[PDB]
């Protein structure tokens, strides 16, 4: 399991408790949609890309 | 004691080492989240921050940006590790914040202090999933003067028959660099797709960290400064090559691996690319 397409527009917290509730370890960070971001690949990582509404925007991924 | 770490001469740096090849004089543009200049493994030449909140280019809150440093130009001595260019001069472009995220115009900012610096390499280890206008043209007006810009192609994996290259590697004009490990077997996270030009060690790379640290890092973030690292070796032997040549030379020396789609034109091999 490497991505949460299922996570869609849904809320911070729904994607927070889905993604820890199937990855207990997940080092979770909110940024901006449309920011340019490092290429290293970290298995601990979940990075989620949001709009002004708090809202993920983008397919959230490990790395 | 100084350790080689295994992609340095899985590209074959090494050889050009022996006959006196190492960047001199060469200028790399690292546009990233800032180098550790007091790195006892590292000389940082000059630099700019574009971050309007962390003005100090030389300082990197982050991790990234001296770690792809290390691989590009870690110095030749009897500490830490080597670099594929180990006397480039390394400047440190700061583009991104200490969480490892800028704006798009920071990016483009760096690209055009590079060019305005006459820098000969740009080393983009970064991206996102949309491109842009402005974007497209920085880059394209770099390698219009002459500049060899090279990028992580990104850590997306496979999407069935849909390409996952993010920007600025996505774009023609730019060497987008996919990674491999130390059996020339592409690596799971790795980006593919028409644009994905060619591979290097992405696996487990060993290079400086901030604070007299090292230690091993993954992703095509890693395998991009072996690239533009072996752009400022061919440099130092062939000075006067444009960035036209450089390019086409490591793309006509690689050793082939798999489908261009999921390995492009294959390793790097700067051995064979500097004796064209
Ligand atoms: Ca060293
Ligand atoms: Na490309």
């Amino acid at each position: 399991k490497t991505e949460w397409p299922e996570l869609v527009g849904k809320s911070v917290e729904e994607a927070k408790k889905v993604i820890l509730q199937d990855k207990p370890a997940a080092q979770i960070i909110v940024l901006p949609v449309g920011t340019i971001v490092t290429r290293s690949y970290r298995i601990d990582r979940v990075r989620l890309f949001v709009d002004r509404l708090d809202n993920i925007a983008q397919v959230p991924r490990v790395g | 004691a100084q350790s080689v770490p295994y992609g340095v001469s899985q590209i074959k740096a090494p050889a050009l080492h022996s006959q006196g090849y190492t960047g001199s004089n060469v200028k790399v543009a690292v546009i990233d989240s800032g180098i550790d200049s007091s790195h006892p493994d590292l000389k940082v030449a000059g630099g700019a921050s574009m971050v309007p909140s962390e003005t100090n280019p030389f300082q990197d809150n982050n991790s990234h940006g001296t770690h792809v440093a290390g691989t590009v130009a870690a110095l030749n001595n009897s500490i830490g590790v080597l670099g594929v260019a180990p006397s480039a001069s390394l400047y440190a472009v700061k583009v991104l914040g200490a969480d490892g995220s800028g704006q798009y115009s920071w990016i483009i900012n760096g690209i055009e202090w590079a060019i305005a610096n006459n820098m000969d390499v740009i080393n983009m280890s970064l991206g996102g999933p949309s491109g842009s206008a402005a974007l497209k043209a920085a880059v394209d007006k770099a390698v219009a003067s002459g500049v060899v810009v090279v990028a992580a192609a990104g850590n997306e994996g496979t999407s069935g028959s849909s390409s996952t290259v993010g920007y600025p590697g996505k774009y023609p004009s730019v060497i987008a660099v996919g990674a491999v490990d130390s059996s020339n077997q592409r690596a799971s996270f790795s980006s593919v797709g028409p644009e994905l030009d060619v591979m290097a060690p992405g696996v487990s790379i060993q290079s400086t960290l901030p604070g007299n640290k090292y230690g091993a890092y993954n992703g095509t973030s890693m395998a991009s400064p072996h690239v533009a690292g072996a752009a400022a070796l061919i440099l130092s032997k062939h000075p006067n090559w444009t960035n036209t040549q450089v390019r086409s030379s490591l793309e006509n020396t690689t050793t082939k691996l798999g489908d261009s789609f999921y390995y492009g034109k294959g390793l790097i091999n700067v051995q064979a690319a500097a004796q064209h």
